[PDB]
């Protein structure tokens, strides 16, 4: 029972980066797009805190 | 007898995913590196916000 609960925290640490797609290739390719623009946009987002305390 | 079937119902979840095919492995490694990058900007904004209060 240890060593399963234990070798459960690998197995659900990968299972973790699996639940946020869901079972479409299509709507992964669409909302792959805004998750490519998002992170575009936060890449961003932390710039102008940044400006405002160099400024 | 939970323990086993929760693992199993893990394991099902993966090979479900693992049936869509290598694109979909490619999508899952590809949105696992945006979200790692995405919560790697996260943090650092939190902890902007906590040294700024």
């Amino acid at each position: 029972l240890a060593r399963l609960k234990q070798q459960t925290i690998p197995l659900k640490k990968k299972l973790e980066s699996y639940l946020d797609l869901m079972p479409n290739p299509s709507l992964a390719q669409v909302k792959i797009e805004e998750a490519k623009r998002e992170l575009d946009s936060i890449e961003a987002e932390l710039t102008r805190r940044v400006d405002m305390m160099e400024l | 007898h939970l323990q086993e079937q929760d693992m199993e119902n893990s394991r099902q979840v993966l090979n479900s995913y693992e049936v869509l095919g290598e694109e979909f492995d490619r999508l899952v490694k590809e949105y696992t590196v945006l979200k790692q990058a995405t919560e790697n900007k996260r943090w650092a904004l939190q902890e902007f916000s906590k040294v700024y209060r």
